[PDB]
């Protein structure tokens, strides 16, 4: 069977590259405006580095 | 005179055990960033502060 | 009496006196960057306010 037309088809590919860039204020989180919690927070840095 | 507060400092130990340099972690941006990344040295860049 | 938001944090309080609603909101706000082309270099920074 041998064709004897042709046809041009245009298709569509959508890809994702990149997603949203975020950063986090470890002390403003946990603790807020509280000097204490801050204080007592001190012994947990490493992790938040 | 002068007047104490309360601060967070960066001190230096030597090989024999003396206090040779410190840091005060809260006199500007680039003290903090020392503070944070615990050296005396900084490299080229952009760092998120605080 | 308290208004509470989703956190559970007090965003709201009735005055004891003037009997008036009023809003609480943090005094501490906005990220910032420190360029530095290195503590080898030079101590001059630039510091950006996001
Ligand atoms: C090959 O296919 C095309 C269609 O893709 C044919 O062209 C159509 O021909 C009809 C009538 O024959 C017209 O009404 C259409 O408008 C034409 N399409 C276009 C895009 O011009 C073509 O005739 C076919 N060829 C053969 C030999 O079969
Ligand atoms: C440390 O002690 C050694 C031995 O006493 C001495 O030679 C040296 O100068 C001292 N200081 C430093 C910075 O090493
Ligand atoms: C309480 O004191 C304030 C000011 O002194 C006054 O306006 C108010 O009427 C007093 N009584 C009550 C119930 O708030």
């Amino acid at each position: 069977a041998i064709p004897t037309n042709f046809t041009i088809s245009v298709t569509t590919e959508i890809l994702p590259v990149s997603m949203t860039k975020t950063s986090v204020d470890c002390t403003m989180y946990i603790c807020g405006d509280s000097t204490e919690c801050s204080n007592l927070l001190l012994q947990y840095g490493s992790f938040c580095t | 005179v002068g007047y104490l507060q309360p601060r967070t400092f960066l001190l230096k130990y030597n090989e024999n055990g003396t206090i040779t340099d410190a840091v005060d972690c809260a006199l500007d941006p680039l003290s903090e960033t020392k503070c944070t990344l615990k050296s005396f040295t900084v490299e080229k860049g952009i760092y998120q502060t605080s | 009496q308290f208004g509470r938001d989703i956190a559970d944090t007090t965003d709201a309080v009735r005055d004891p006196q003037t009997l008036e609603i009023l809003d609480i909101t943090p005094c501490s706000f906005g990220g910032v960057s420190v360029i530095t082309p290195g503590t080898n270099t030079s101590n001059q920074v630039a510091v950006l306010y996001q």
